[PDB]
């Protein structure tokens, strides 16, 4: 039973490699989204003000 | 047509000083030159937030914070905390 349990560490590291990489990668790639948020807000304000 | 021409120039001259000529406004006493061009020009700004939205204040995006360059304490603490929970899987 211990053998069967340890059989599952055989390839966990290979997948969790890309998992841990892309986790932080995607979490920090929202910087461009944050920079786009202010531009989108400015555009929304401009459209609203000219609608006014 | 007398029924036509006289009403036509009457409907032309009454707003003539109003719109065509710069004779303020004769049909009603209150002035219109300093009211809609001038007082009501800020009307959209009066109803809205004046000097706050019409200027479209642009706030520079705050710099996104991170682990604040902690390559020792954070990693060791994470490893120790995972070790605490690994004994009770």
């Amino acid at each position: 039973d211990r053998i069967d349990s340890v059989s599952q560490l055989q390839n966990v590291a290979e997948t969790t490699k890309v998992l841990f990489d892309v986790s932080k990668e995607t979490v920090e790639l929202e910087s461009e989204a944050f920079e786009l948020k202010q531009k989108v807000e400015l555009a929304h304000e401009a459209k609203a003000v000219l609608d006014s | 047509q007398d029924l036509y021409l006289r009403e036509l120039k009457d409907t032309k001259l009454a707003p003539s000083t109003l719109q065509d000529a710069e004779g303020n406004v004769k049909p009603w006493n209150p002035p219109q030159k300093p009211n809609l061009p001038e007082l009501e020009l800020q009307g959209p700004e009066a109803l809205k937030a004046y000097t706050e939205q019409n200027v479209e204040t642009a706030h520079v995006a705050k710099e996104s914070e991170e682990g604040e360059s902690e390559p020792i304490e954070e990693d060791w603490l994470v490893l120790d905390d995972a070790e605490e929970t690994k004994e009770s899987h």
